[PDB]
């Protein structure tokens, strides 16, 4: 299916140029996918809406009476 | 000295742990002579029968027969009326039966109960 | 495998077996090269301090405390090779195993195909043929009365003769029959 | 009725005229051509039954068996081919005489409108297979075999008897139809408890029922092929097919009185099924597995709900073919080697590819695999019986644990592995039985395709 | 698999080549015939180390039982082309 | 988290049991109490066949989620505003949950002010 | 189609939205539906085509059965065994088309679960109520008989559930 | 009942996977920590989600077992990882494969297991379950990221530890496109299906920002 | 079609400890009173190809230089494009 | 009537074919893997319909 | 050539056999084929009735 | 069976037994395929006590996180028309007791 390529017997494997490019290639695509993805959509990660504080919230607006009408 | 192994029913002794084996004596030394005069003698036959170029067939066991005869054929005359073998022989082949039918049998009067009292909503069971 | 078994082993094939297991084990702990040289350098100097010992009682007290040690120490996922008795590929080639004599059974039509290996099978068929008939004699003069003691065979001693019991070792069916 | 009961008797002489070497060929082209013949009676009406005559009647549940016991005859003519080769001329014509009084005898058996007349022909099957088993049966102890499966039966059967003609004595007819229309309740009474206890036991001997189950591996163990063959498919269901006639005029005594064969059925279901676990020998093993099945039918019968009655009738067929199946590729290995032991002969997958295919395929229609015939009996019949009491699935789900690890493991100890070195006398399997296994098989797989032929008469 | 069928003289230069690298051997004075214990004057450890890079180099390992009696290079290489189905 | 803290290593009554919220009246804090409003109606929420856990009252900006998708389907980034309005919305009911949380939590504490108050009055 | 009817087995309007295409890029489901059409729906009429006006050089004809009515196991007196089998086989042909009826039911309650999508609680309570009173009938008929049912036996629990029922209205008449 | 199952299912087969030598082992208990997480989401009522997990999954876990086969076929039938060295750059396409099935497997956010992972730890967290099943979901994403960085670490980085005769070869266009394949759907399916399916629950908008970022910190 | 080209097998005296984490093994042997006997048979691993390493960050950031190139590029034209 | 119904009985159906031929001449050469192999690739690409009408 | 008459016996006769066999038996009988009841949402019009869905109630929009 | 010794050449090599020796009654209990009595690197009762140990505190622990459960500071969920009482079960002839959901 391939190109023929001899055993080595304890020396580096003989490397096609055909593998590294694509490998290469596949990684780059990789990191890329992954950086023009943050760039456009950061709040998938991050977040968007805020989390309120329950404490920052006064008792006008939360209904409370300060401890004598009811 | 470290934690020491703990030999067990379906976890055997290893053979490199065995005070046996490092007790020699002439005659253990015999004995495994003995043992092995006797495997060699059958693997003698065994191959003598088994390169034969006119053998055509199954070669016989005589192991083999023995053991599934006994298995099979000698139990009931070897069988001998004993407290155990009594109190065995009740407890595996009543005991279960009288215990499902107690099971059941509780349960069926339940649902018998309940569907007189009509308050076992059988709504949609149309298959039985 | 190959060679038939003793009787017993000896003090010092119990020691080269202890020896061997816990090398063993040791680069199954020591995966790195260097490591492991390193480990097995300090084992064999443990191994050789006792080497010149005379003391048999002594040193049969030795070895045991090595392999109760060896026991505790031991990995319980040892490295095996994968056609090993413990391996990934041990039996994975056995279905593919046909006896010789199969081809026996052929139909005279699958026989006509390969007529030159089947010509070479008779002439062995008949080397057997005859080779049996003067080993099972060999055999028996050469036995020692009162059965063999020792599961060894004797070699061909004269010029026209064959190894007793020669024909399923010479045509096992291979390593790798597909 | 008599379109196919009297080719059945032409077999005979037929037979007996036949020439020394056209025996087999004759025999097995006329009995395919009465299999097809009685094909017919399939065609079943929603309605009463097929009435033929004031002596013989078909229903929904006499036709599937009436088909498969006339199939049943060229299949063991095939399988009795082989091991009947050095035999006379004139012992294998007794030996097919032997064979078509059988098939004749059954036929009978199953249409039979009186229950007299029922008795009569269900008590006449007892001779030809007592012997087959005793005359033709190859060890020491077929002899004894036989004495066992003829005296439990009888045990059986004479009570049956004596009640059957005192019913008569009171009722005045012992004709299903008449007894079916003209049925009365039975008092919970000491007289009644007997009466049912003695109507019972005659069908539930020949189940077998776990409690006397012991003729049952014996009787298999020492036959012949056929004699094996013809037990194991239909021998064993004229206990179902009796015990659903009858139970019509046992109402409502049943409930009561069902309790015990309901205990007994289902754990001696998980006792046979881990017995076959640990079992030295193929036909042995066969033999408690078709225990296990008929404790699930009687589990089925006793209920006596509409899909108990369809679940057992599924699987009535469904086990006949599968166990003949099994006892024939058995009794295949058994006629190369001679041993009949199980760890014996090993790896034949390698050895004999296209058998460990139907191997395989008998073992996974033994392993109730759906969409088989095999599994909708047994779904039927978990569903009926877990409608009775929702524990039963408890036992019902170990049984087809058990049943899968026992059914694998004969698979895989006789067809996987290495092979046995020093047996070399394993030979090419022969046209004819992969023949005989293919005419098991496929009709297995056709029946699946119209469940409803054997559904029996509540579908 | 495409594992290329090694043969005879292959498997001779793999345990040649193994015994030389293994330094307390000079390998002027090594041969294919030479005895371990006696031409090389090696002890048993010696010889149960050959056999374990013998292992580790062929990629299969050989029983004791077998390996305690292979006292050559030529024996060793006997014992793997009888394991492997080496032709020539 | 922190108020699994103080519920489970403090007092248990100082926070509320979230399966029995509320346990006070509405208009208990100001007597305003608007209800809340609703744009789908029934059928129309019935006719997008929503789900019956995505039928709240933020259903109409799910409505027009799901009429983009199908306009647009090659597109499948067409509308992304109606995506960020339904989870703004998803949001400012989160938070009015929160806010639900808040008051009734505020209310006990006030209450059992109000009540160890009155304990200490009784002893005086 | 004409092949049922569509009062056994009614369907809602069937509704249909249209196409509203907010953008001008092309869609691949409307293409690849007209070369379906092209490819399929085509050759597959005309075959049908052929094959109808085949049947129609031949036309011929089949009849449903009619079963008048006999005397039921009420009239029946209790040894004459001719109109016990006359009305045992009426009972048996009523039981099964009871089977049918409730078989009927079941095939709608089953399509309006499916067709009405995530709104089937709501939308198919009346099959549900329908179901339900067969349901209920089809058990008090039939439930209880076991294998080795009769007319008889229908009609012995049919007497027993009437004596149940005429005594609980006489106790609560009087109580 | 499911959820607890999920919980204990998952963490105790990545507690088993972190110390194991066989590498078909490790991706075996990485795939049955994976159905217990599948399992958990169940539990928490979330079957779509569920769905979207089995879905991921089929695509990196299928491309982890090719590379790992690849190994074992260039190594002659070797499956301990005590075995193999070096193979970052002796056979660089399945060092990359792994090593983009890993990053996918792990949870890297904008890759196939993103879309779904982080959702369901978002989940899992913002609902109301057991502690112990959260806190066992916690500690199976640690696990996870553990047996990975094994794999990688032990049959990649090193210096080789197999024989000597070399025959390491990836030179086959079936093995590449195959493996390619995969690879470009490790990449991008999690996006294309998550943003062509409709929605099908109510989103979680808002959380704490330290709960929003549990799954990768944990990771 | 197979590979027969008759392997040749390199010189057995290239394989050396020096420059290799085998030489502090031997030198930290030394100090005890021992030696390594099997240093050379494992030298061809830390050789030739097999020399230079990665660590585990550089082995996951594999293509990010030029993923990164790219994506900078990209988002340059981007924003050259929408500005207009 | 609707392709949808169509596309979706059609990738089952077309996954049995190579099981038909089993018992063929196909079946005993060297090209029944990539037979195989074609036949699910051509399943996949006429499975991707279904999905788009319902996308 | 090898591909064109690949998908002619391998997939345009199973799609023809299928769907004679789903447009003119399985379609005979009622209830065979279920539908889904396609979503209406509000604008939009029907084919068969050709009569518009009312809008909203334009709810306040901000941000 | 699995503890003989997988080296010697025996004339059953799957089984590992010779011809001629005697069989143990429980062979077929003992093949390779089912039950062994392998000696393990630790001891039986200690696996026992580890396994049970893990079982029975991870059924503790799950039991207290159901005694003890997580949840966020929120209410209930909301829903418009009366809790969805038509779209959930029905009964439109009864008109349910209204419920008011409060805007805070
Ligand atoms: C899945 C659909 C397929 C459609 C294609 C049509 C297939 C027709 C088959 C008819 C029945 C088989 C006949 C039995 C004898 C076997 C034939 C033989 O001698 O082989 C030699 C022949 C020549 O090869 P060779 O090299 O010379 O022989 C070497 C050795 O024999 C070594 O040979 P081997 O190594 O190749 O193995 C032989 C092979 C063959 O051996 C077998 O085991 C085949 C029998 C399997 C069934 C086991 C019993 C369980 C009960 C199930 C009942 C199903 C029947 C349905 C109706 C059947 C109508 C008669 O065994 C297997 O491959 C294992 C298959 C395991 C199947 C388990 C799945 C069961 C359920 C599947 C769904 C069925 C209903 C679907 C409903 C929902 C969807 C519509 O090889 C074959 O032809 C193999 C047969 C094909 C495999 C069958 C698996 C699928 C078929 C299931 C039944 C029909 C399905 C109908 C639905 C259609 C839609
Ligand atoms: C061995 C392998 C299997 C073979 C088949 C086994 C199956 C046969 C089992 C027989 C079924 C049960 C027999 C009678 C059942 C009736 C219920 C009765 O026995 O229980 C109580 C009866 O009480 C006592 O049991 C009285 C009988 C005691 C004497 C019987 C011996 C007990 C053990 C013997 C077992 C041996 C069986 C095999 C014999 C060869 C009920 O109380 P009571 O309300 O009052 O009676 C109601 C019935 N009436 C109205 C007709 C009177
Ligand atoms: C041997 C003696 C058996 C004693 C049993 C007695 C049963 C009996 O007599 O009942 C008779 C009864 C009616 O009662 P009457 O006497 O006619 O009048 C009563 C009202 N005035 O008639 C019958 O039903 C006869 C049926 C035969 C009785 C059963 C005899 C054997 C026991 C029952 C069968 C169970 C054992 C089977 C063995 C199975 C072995 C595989
Ligand atoms: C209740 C089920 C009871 C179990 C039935 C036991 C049947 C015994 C006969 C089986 C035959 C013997 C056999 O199969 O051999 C054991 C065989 C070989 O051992 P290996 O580990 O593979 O070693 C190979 C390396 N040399 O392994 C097995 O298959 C044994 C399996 C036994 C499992 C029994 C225990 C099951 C307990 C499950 C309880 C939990 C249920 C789950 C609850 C879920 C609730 C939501
Ligand atoms: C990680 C796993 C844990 C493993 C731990 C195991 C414990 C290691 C320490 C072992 C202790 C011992 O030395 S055990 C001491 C046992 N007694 C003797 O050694 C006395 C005489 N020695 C011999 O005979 C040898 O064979 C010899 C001469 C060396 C070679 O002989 P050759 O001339 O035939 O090569």
């Amino acid at each position: 299916g391939g190109v023929h390529i001899e055993p080595r017997y304890r020396q580096f494997p003989q490397l096609t140029r055909s593998q590294l490019i694509q490998a290469e290639f596949f990684s780059a695509t990789m990191w890329f996918w992954i950086l023009w993805r943050f760039w456009h959509d950061s709040d998938a990660v991050l977040g968007h809406f805020p989390y309120p504080d329950p404490s920052q919230w006064t008792d006008e607006e939360l209904g409370i009476l300060p401890d004598d009408e009811d | 000295s470290f934690p020491k192994y703990k030999p067990s029913r379906l976890a055997t002794l290893p053979a490199t742990l065995d005070p046996a084996e490092y007790d020699i004596s002439p005659e253990t030394r015999k004995a495994q002579a003995e043992r092995l005069a006797i495997r060699s003698r059958l693997k003698r036959e065994y191959l003598l029968q088994y390169n034969d170029p006119n053998r055509l067939g199954v070669i016989e066991d005589p192991a083999l027969i023995r053991w599934t005869y006994a298995r099979s054929a000698n139990i009931y005359p070897n069988f001998r009326p004993t407290p155990k073998t009594s109190l065995l022989g009740a407890l595996f082949g009543i005991g279960p039966l009288f215990f499902w039918y107690y099971v059941f049998k509780t349960d069926r009067d339940k649902k018998e109960k309940l569907i007189q009292e009509g308050k076992l909503d059988q709504t949609f069971n149309i298959s039985y | 495998a190959f060679s038939a078994p003793a009787a017993y082993l000896t003090h010092q094939q119990k020691v080269l077996r202890l020896y061997k297991r816990a090398l063993r084990h040791l680069e199954s702990w020591c995966v790195h090269r260097d490591k492991y040289r390193y480990f097995a350098c300090l084992m064999r100097a443990r191994f050789d301090e006792h080497k010149n010992e005379k003391d048999m009682v002594k040193a049969t007290q030795l070895l045991r405390q090595a392999e109760e040690e060896f026991w505790y120490g031991q990995h319980p996922q040892p490295y095996i090779f994968p056609e090993s008795p413990g391996g990934t590929s041990y039996e994975r080639y056995e279905c593919y195993k046909v006896p010789e004599w199969c081809l026996d059974d052929w139909h005279p039509s699958e026989k006509a195909m390969y007529p030159d290996y089947f010509a070479k099978r008779e002439q062995w068929k008949r080397l057997r043929r005859e080779s049996w008939e003067r080993e099972v004699k060999q055999l028996q003069e050469e036995t020692p009365p009162g059965g063999p003691r020792t599961e060894a065979l004797p070699p061909a001693r004269k010029e026209g003769d064959l190894p007793p019991l020669w024909w399923h070792i010479v045509t096992r069916p291979r390593e790798r029959p597909m | 009725m008599l379109k196919i009961i009297i080719p059945t008797t032409m077999l005979l002489p037929m037979t007996w005229m036949s020439k020394h070497n056209m025996i087999w060929i004759n025999a097995t082209v006329h009995s395919l051509l009465i299999s097809l013949i009685s094909l017919s009676l399939l065609n079943q009406l929603g309605e009463n039954s097929l009435n033929f005559s004031l002596t013989f009647f078909s229903d929904s549940l006499s036709a599937p068996l009436l088909v498969l016991t006339t199939w049943l005859l060229p299949l063991m003519l095939m399988a009795s081919q082989s091991h009947l080769s050095k035999e006379t001329t004139t012992r294998k014509k007794l030996y097919i005489t032997m064979l078509i009084l059988l098939q004749l005898f059954l036929i009978m058996t199953f249409t039979a409108t009186e229950l007299i007349l029922f008795y009569i022909l269900f008590e006449a099957t007892l001779v030809p297979t007592l012997i087959i088993i005793t005359r033709w049966g190859n060890q020491t102890e077929r002899l004894n075999a036989g004495l066992y499966f003829l005296f439990y039966t009888l045990a059986g059967s004479l009570p049956l008897l004596v009640a059957l003609v005192y019913i008569q004595n009171t009722t005045g007819s012992l004709n299903f139809l008449i007894i079916h229309y003209w049925s009365h309740p039975l008092s919970n009474s000491w007289s009644n408890i007997f009466m049912w206890l003695a109507c019972i036991m005659a069908f539930m001997v020949k189940m077998p029922l776990y409690g006397l189950h012991l003729w049952l591996p014996k009787a298999h163990v020492e036959a012949p092929i056929a004699g094996s063959m013809v037990l194991a498919a239909v021998l064993l269901k004229l206990g179902g097919y009796g015990m659903m006639r009858i139970t019509t005029i046992l109402n409502p005594l049943t409930n009561y009185m069902a309790y015990p064969f309901l205990m007994l059925s289902m754990w001696g279901m998980i006792m046979t099924s881990s017995i076959c676990l640990r079992q030295t020998d193929l036909k042995s093993l066969i033999a408690y597995s078709s225990v296990s099945h008929m404790a699930l039918v009687i589990v089925a019968i006793m209920i006596q709900t509409p899909w108990s009655f369809m679940g057992a009738t599924a699987l009535m067929i469904a086990h006949g073919l599968t166990s003949s199946m099994l006892f024939c590729l058995a009794n295949t290995n058994y006629e190369r080697v001679h041993s009949r032991t199980m760890i014996l002969a090993r790896g034949l997958q390698t050895l004999l590819p296209l058998m460990a295919t139907w191997w395989l395929v008998a073992s996974l229609t033994n392993l109730a695999l759906p969409p088989s015939i095999n599994l909708i009996g047994e779904l039927f019949i978990i569903t009926a019986s877990f409608s009775w009491s929702n524990i039963t699935i408890i036992l019902m789900g170990m049984n087809m644990m058990i049943t899968a690890l026992y059914s694998l493991y004969m698979l895989i100890t006789t067809q996987r592995g290495k092979y046995t070195h020093h047996i070399n006398n394993i030979k090419p399997s022969f046209t004819r039985e992969n023949a005989l296994m293919a005419l098991h098989i496929l009709p297995l797989l056709l029946l699946t395709l119209n469940p409803k032929m054997i559904l029996g008469p509540l579908y | 698999s495409d594992a290329p069928p090694l043969t005879l003289e292959a498997i001779k230069d793999r345990v040649l080549y193994v015994l030389k690298l293994y330094d307390k051997i000079d390998p002027e004075k090594l041969s294919v015939n030479s005895h371990f214990m006696k031409d090389l004057g090696l002890d048993s450890l010696d010889q149960v180390e050959i056999i374990m890079a013998m292992e580790d180099e062929f990629g299969f390992e050989i029983p004791d039982i077998d390996a305690e009696k292979l006292m050559c290079p030529q024996e060793i290489v006997d014992y793997i082309a009888d394991k492997k189905d080496v032709y020539e | 988290g922190a108020h699994l803290a103080r519920r489970y290593l403090g007092d248990a009554s100082k926070e509320p049991d979230p399966l029995r919220m509320p346990t006070f009246p509405p208009d208990y804090g100001f007597p305003e109490r608007k209800e809340r409003e609703m744009v789908a109606t029934q059928q129309e929420m019935n006719d997008a066949q929503l789900m019956l856990q995505q039928r709240d009252y933020c259903a109409h900006y799910l409505i027009q989620l799901l009429k983009c998708k199908r306009d647009s389907f090659p597109n499948f980034l067409a509308c992304k505003h109606e995506q960020h309005d339904w989870d703004y919305c998803e949001h400012l009911d989160y938070v009015k949950r929160m806010k639900e949380f808040e008051r009734e939590r505020r209310l006990l504490q006030r209450k059992k002010r109000r009540e160890q108050r009155e304990a200490e009055m009784a002893r005086g | 189609p004409d092949s049922w009817d569509k009062d056994v087995y009614p369907e809602p309007p069937r509704r249909t939205p249209a196409p509203a295409p907010q953008t001008s890029l092309p869609n691949p489901v409307t293409y690849l539906t007209k070369i379906f059409d092209l490819l399929v729906d085509r050759p597959v009429t005309l075959a049908r085509e052929f094959i109808e006006q085949q049947h129609a050089k031949n036309r011929y004809y089949y009849y449903h059965r009619e079963f008048r009515r006999v005397p039921d196991i009420t009239e029946c007196e209790e040894k004459d065994i001719l109109c016990m089998f006359e009305a045992e086989m009426q009972w048996r042909r009523d039981y099964k088309v009871d089977q049918e009826i409730v078989n009927i039911i079941q095939e709608r309650l089953k399509a309006c679960q499916q067709r009405e999508g995530e709104s089937y609680r709501q939308n198919c309570a009346k099959e549900l109520e329908q179901f339900t009173q067969v349901s209920k009938a089809f058990q008090d008929r039939y439930s209880d008989l076991g294998a080795h049912y009769s007319a008889r036996k229908c009609l012995a629990k049919q007497k027993q559930r009437m004596l149940a029922e005429r005594k609980a209205a006489k106790e609560a008449a009087a109580a | 009942m499911t959820l607890c199952l999920g919980a204990i299912t998952t963490l105790f087969t990545a507690l088993c996977a972190i110390t194991q030598n066989d590498i078909k082992k490790i991706v075996a208990f990485s795939t049955s920590s994976q159905l217990g997480l599948m399992m958990v989401t169940i539990g928490i009522n979330q079957p779509h989600l569920a769905f979207l997990h089995i879905c991921m999954h089929a695509f990196f876990k299928a491309m982890l077992f090719m590379c790992s086969g690849s190994i074992i076929h260039s190594l002659n039938d070797e499956q301990d990882i005590r075995k193999m060295g070096g193979l970052y750059k002796a056979m660089p396409f399945t060092t990359t494969a792994l090593i983009i099935g890993s990053l996918a497997l792990t949870g890297m956010p904008y890759l196939t297991g993103f879309y779904s992972k982080d959702l369901i730890i978002e989940a899992v967290n913002m609902s109301y379950t057991n502690a112990w099943a959260l806190l066992m979901t916690l500690i199976a994403t640690s696990l996870t990221a553990a047996y990975s960085t094994r794999i990688i670490f032990f049959a990649f980085l090193g210096k080789p530890r197999f024989p000597p005769l070399v025959l390491i070869n990836e030179n086959n266009p079936l093995l590449i496109n195959s493996i390619k394949r995969l690879l470009i759907g490790s990449i991008f399916a999690g996006f294309i299906i998550s943003n062509n399916i409709p929605p099908m629950t109510v989103p979680n908008t808002t959380m704490p920002l330290y709960m929003k970022m549990t799954a990768l910190i944990v990771t | 079609e197979h590979g027969h080209s008759k392997m040749e097998l390199p010189d057995y005296k290239q394989w050396k400890i020096e420059g290799t984490p085998l030489e502090t093994v031997q030198e930290k042997l030394a100090a005890r009173g021992l030696r390594d006997p099997w240093g050379r048979n494992e030298a061809w691993r830390y050789s030739g190809g097999f020399a230079n390493n990665v660590s585990f960050v550089g082995a996951l950031l594999k293509g990010f230089k030029w993923g990164f190139a790219a994506f900078v590029v990209a988002v340059g034209a981007e924003y050259y494009l929408e500005s207009q | 009537m609707n392709p949808f119904a169509s596309l979706t009985l059609t990738t089952l159906t077309i996954l049995t074919i190579p099981i038909m031929m089993s018992n063929s001449n196909i079946y005993k050469t060297n090209l029944y893997p990539n037979y195989v192999k074609t036949t699910v690739s051509y399943a996949f690409t006429l499975s991707l319909v279904p999905l788009l009408m319902f996308m | 050539y090898r591909h064109s008459i690949f998908a002619v016996t391998h997939v345009l006769i199973p799609v023809w056999i299928i769907h004679y066999y789903l447009k003119y038996h399985v379609t005979a009988k009622p209830y065979t084929v279920v539908e889904r009841k396609p979503r209406i949402f509000p604008g939009d019009t029907i084919l068969e009735t050709g009569e518009v869905i009312p809008l909203m109630k334009e709810f306040p929009d901000q941000h | 069976q699995q503890e003989r010794d997988p080296w010697y050449d025996w004339d059953h090599p799957d089984l590992r037994l010779n011809w001629g020796e005697p069989i143990h009654w429980d062979l077929d209990m003992y093949i390779r395929n089912r039950v062994d009595t392998s000696p393990t690197p630790v001891s039986w009762n200690t696996m026992c006590k580890h396994l049970f140990g893990f079982v029975a505190f991870m059924l503790f622990m799950f039991w207290v996180g159901e005694i003890y459960p997580s949840y966020q500071p929120v209410g209930p969920k909301q829903y418009p028309y009366n809790d969805l009482y038509l779209e959930r079960g029905g009964d439109p002839t009864k008109e349910p007791e209204p419920v008011v959901h409060y805007e805070i």
